[PDB]
DNA sequence: TCGGATGTATATATCTGACACGTGCCTGGAGACTAGGGAGTAATCCCCTTGGCGGTTAAAACGCGGGGGACAGCGCGTACGTGCGTTTAAGCGGTGCTAGAGCTGTCTACGACCAATTGAGCGGCCTCGGCACCGGGATTCTCGAT
DNA sequence: ATCGAGAATCCCGGTGCCGAGGCCGCTCAATTGGTCGTAGACAGCTCTAGCACCGCTTAAACGCACGTACGCGCTGTCCCCCGCGTTTTAACCGCCAAGGGGATTACTCCCTAGTCTCCAGGCACGTGTCAGATATATACATCCGAT
């Protein structure tokens, strides 16, 4: 079992993701919030990925499952299949 | 685990309160297999007749309905060959708060007036809704030669 | 003339089942027709994409069930899945 | 003597350095652990194809980068240069994600 | 269910099952349409319609009208937390919007 | 006051209102009886035949299905019944 | 039968009403023009599709189903007119 | 003597009055003329079903109402109560319409 | 053009026309697939591929690299207008992002 | 045993490349991206033509269906050029 | 706090047309039967996923000094809301014409289906060059100090 | 304004490696040819609904005056992010090992397509009546100036 791993999305990693987005100055209350929204996004993709894996009666979540989940949500991904 | 207490409550009900013009009981030692006896109501073409019927309590009683079926051969629009019955509170309208007494009174009310809306045997339904004299003639003959 | 198909009578049946007195306007009946057709298209399309992904060639019940788990949000999903499983179990036996 | 740039220049230099590249920014193993945790929450006893973890990471990074672009637009709109949580909340509320 | 009546009745539903079966066949969704799928899909459709009609009827009773009109449908859909998420992009005709004023715009308590 | 142990039971399975739930139709039944009469029935009230589907969703979304204050009255007035009901 | 400057038919009071329904308390005098612009663009992305359906079925009347399909194509499904 | 409400109250009253109703706000014939003009621009010599014009009007009104909701959110975010064109432009840029 | 030859070459394309025909038949897109549809579709796909490869090859020549990589595909897609409108939602793996610093954040005298 | 075969548009994309840039290669990840792009565009166009042939109660995906799906699915200049290329290829094939 | 003044909700007759219901029929849904192939079950096999060291070292965590931006406060001059008298054209009803959507009938050329057959394309092998990388050197922004 | 020290960034050359592009063998699906049922094209007829016009009412648009609330700019404060040096935690990598479960092949059977026959569920159509819209006249709530 695992617990408290959203803290693995550290502060400087969010700073990097912010720089690439074009953000010059960040406020200390962003980091926490960011983790929050990121988690939501994952809890919306993995849930569908699993739903595909559970349909085909498999136990591994292949890349095509994640790609289909994304495409179903509207975040089409190019580079792993599809 | 709750089915045992539910059937206990039902048998205590039939003990302290006999159904209207009816009676019931466990045909065997097992609580899920039962036999009941219905008397022919006056406002029904089967006056005076007595009919025995078998009850099969399900595994998820009360939330699942218990299948009842008339063992005696009856020429009824709602009774097929073996004696199954078409009742809505027995298939989908079944509310698990109902007791035995309520389903017995409902089948009594159906005996008072057959419901050929969704019938099991078509020709008896059509002769009941076409010419009622031949219908109650044959039903009275049946309830005198098989229920007596 | 020509005869068209619609879910009007069935929507009215469900209405008179869950609200024995309130009727329903005509435009609301049109909106319900459109809603039923839309949800039909969504569920059927997702089940078809499932059948095509798993290389099957038939839309069984479980494909519709997985499509319902995908489209509808959480609690609607659970309730509708239970309702459909119940309907199929009753239809079989 | 200790030569230090004024606050506001290393930020722009980092912006350029990170927009001029493509590699992943969130480290691999912590993101993999987070994904496996959410997984065991949804349906227990799962396995993952490494390609699936990588696809998840790419999607998450692209989503966060888009969100930070729109957040920065909001913060500039409010006559600021710092992003604050109300900026992110406004971006997500307008974008149509949560409403 | 041994009843050899219309499949709608044999499933206990109200929506047609034969019609859904045909629409699933003639619709080019797949080559074969199992005999269980139309029943399941008709049940799901009936359940969703029941939800929406119940909520709309509640709203119409609230507005003291005995006949659901599109405004009541919009109210029912937008006030629920899941039916709104399922119909986030849909636009009900003649539906109006949810009555709400932003808190900052309300007058200053003086 | 509180109704006696007789009426404190579930109106369906004749057993104590273990973790009761108060439906919009003012009725009440124990949590297992509830979950059964919703996951294996027509989502309606077992007492007055009233659909509670939307209410059910709205309240289980918040995990506010169980009626806490009635349950506290049951656990302070008849705790031993709830404990003997706790095993089965 | 040509026509001109019909977008000025979307008057200033109509846009003020649309903004009130949206929950806007005070509108700047430079919104109106801007709004019209936006509005026009929206139409030039729906009608273009609607007509494209009409051209395909070899008809000369843009039917309600054409407009509804054109809308559904953009992700703005519209209930109440069919389909 | 001439009783006049302070500026800011008739606005809220109108907000309530218009959110409490459903009828169309853009008058019919001018919108119909605009639609026919754009049509003759795209493919000449067209005819329109009245239902199609009504559907166009409903879609346009719903779109504009959504856009004004998000614009008002922006204008409030910038510590204002007036909507200005930069608010609409930001709403459309974030929403993902024009980029 | 009359011929007895692979439908691709006969049509004057590079994409397969037989494979596209099979995908249009066995994909449940419709009951019957006209004999002239797969040719049209293969032509359109070939045109789009040629467009993106033109732009990506240019962008790769800019970086002095003689071999397209995902970064160059992303650049060629975002810089163009119609292509960026067509792939608005698509995410190109390992694609980076356009260099874009907002003007207000830049230094000032 | 023997591994099953997986179809892809690799060689065709490579042919088109060597037509456009006769000296510029392409890396495997870029090839996968182009392949997925071709698949996605094929799916969009085909599904749109399918809905379009189902709206008018037709049962055949003619070339006209693909042409109208292209007109509906692509921006202005791309739509025009792609329709031109398609018509050219179809008439060359049939003649 | 406060009494006018105005917009709003409320109770009451009334009247009309939209909705709910009954009917004929007819077309589509249900029932019986046959065949065949799609899917399920079993077996196997080897690809790759989890798990685990252990070493290096890039990267995160922490603390500190400060300076620049967030934010509050004042002010002021304009843009905009409110109200009103006036002018415009929308809305409605009614009428007349016909263009074109829609439906039926006939006939054939197009696509499905099936047996053969043969080469394009895919899997596997492999090798030389493009790109990665490191080290140094050239230069170019940046900051302070005048 | 300027110029000079200090980091940072861009160019350039040598070395190296692994993967991109090409070759070869072979299976299987794309092609060819023939047959056949029917979807669809086309002519013809119908008649529904869209277009054009007109006249009248009155609601809404409009142009204007005016007072004022607030949008915008300025100032001042202070506190909280930034840059940076230092230390500590853990990612990453290269390696090895076990085994599980994804993928594949063979067989069998039962579930669904296809066909024919038959009949009632539902649909277009017609009809009556009350739910709701309308108009009128009230009570009531809320705003605002002035105490
Ligand atoms: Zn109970
Ligand atoms: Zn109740």
């Amino acid at each position: 079992v695992l617990r408290d791993n959203i803290q693995g999305i550290t502060k400087p990693a969010i700073r990097r993701l912010a720089r690439r987005g074009g953000v010059k100055r960040i406020s200390g209350l962003i980091y926490e919030e960011t983790r929050g929204v990121l988690k939501v996004f994952l809890e919306n993709v993995i849930r569908d990925a699993v739903t595909y894996t559970e349909h085909a009666k498999r136990k591994t979540v292949t890349a095509m499952d994640v790609v289909y989940a994304l495409k179903r949500q509207g975040r089409t991904l190019y580079g792993f299949g599809g | 685990g709750s089915a045992l207490k539910r059937i206990n409550k039902e048998l205590s009900d039939l003990a302290r309160d006999p159904p209207a013009q009816c009676s019931a009981g466990p045909v065997g030692d097992d609580m899920f297999h039962w036999q009941a006896t219905i008397m022919g109501p006056n406002d029904s073409p089967y006056q005076g007749g007595v009919f025995f019927l078998t009850i099969h309590f399900p595994t998820d009683y009360p939330f699942k309905p218990p299948k009842v079926a008339f063992t005696t051969r009856i020429y009824h629009p709602n009774i097929n060959s073996n004696g199954s019955i078409c009742l809505d509170i027995l298939r989908s309208q079944w509310s698990p708060a109902l007791t035995i007494s309520k389903v017995l009174l409902s089948i009594c009310s159906l005996l008072c007036d057959p419901n050929p809306d969704d019938p099991l045997v078509p020709e008896i339904a059509r002769i009941y809704k076409t010419d009622r004299d031949k219908y109650n003639r044959i039903s009275r003959e049946w309830t005198q030669k098989y229920a007596m | 003339r020509s005869r068209k198909e619609s879910y009007s009578i069935y929507v009215y049946k469900v209405l008179k089942q869950v609200h024995p007195d309130t009727g329903i306007s005509s435009k609301a009946m049109g909106i319900m027709n459109s809603f039923v057709n839309d949800i039909f298209e969504r569920i059927a399309g997702e089940a078809s994409r499932l059948a095509h992904y798993n290389k099957r060639s038939t839309i069984t019940s479980r494909e519709i069930q997985t499509a319902v788990r995908l489209l509808l949000p959480g609690e609607l999903a659970k309730h509708a899945v239970s309702e459909g499983t119940k309907a199929v179990t009753k239809y079989t036996s | 003597k200790p030569h230090r740039y004024r606050p506001g220049t290393v930020a722009l230099r980092e912006i350029r350095r990170y927009q001029k590249s493509t590699e992943l920014l969130i480290r691999k193993l912590p993101f993999q652990r987070l994904v496996r945790e959410i997984a065991q929450d949804f349906k227990t006893d799962l396995r993952f194809q490494s390609s699936a973890v990588m696809a998840l990471q790419e999607a998450c990074e692209a989503y966060l980068v888009g969100l930070f672009e729109d957040t920065n637009l909001c913060a500039i709109h409010a006559k600021r240069v710092t992003i604050m949580p109300k900026d992110i909340q406004l971006a997500r509320r307008i974008r149509g994600e949560r409403a | 269910s041994a009843k050899a009546k219309t499949r709608s009745s044999r499933a206990g539903l109200q929506f047609p099952v034969g019609r859904v079966h045909r629409l699933l066949r003639k619709g080019n969704y797949s080559e074969r349409v199992g005999a269980g799928a139309p029943v399941y899909l008709a049940a799901v459709l009936e359940y969703l319609t029941a939800e929406i009609l119940e909520l709309a009827g509640n709203a119409a009773r609230d507005n003291k009208k005995t006949r659901i009109i599109p405004r009541h449908l919009q109210l029912a859909i937008r006030n629920d937390e899941e039916l709104n998420k399922l119909l986030g992009r849909v636009t009900i005709a003649q539906g109006g919007v949810l009555p709400n004023i932003q808190a900052v715009l309300l007058p200053k308590k003086t | 006051a509180i109704p006696s142990l007789s009426e404190c039971q579930c109106g369906i399975c004749m057993e104590i209102l273990v973790e009761p739930v108060t439906l919009p139709c003012n009725h009440t039944l124990c949590k297992p009886c509830f979950q059964s009469t919703v996951e294996k029935a027509s989502l309606c009230c077992p007492f007055c035949r009233r659909r509670v589907s939307s209410w059910t969703r709205y309240h289980t979304r918040r995990n506010s299905l169980v009626n806490v204050e009635l349950w506290t009255i049951i656990q302070k007035h008849y705790p031993r019944e709830c404990k003997l009901r706790a095993s089965g």
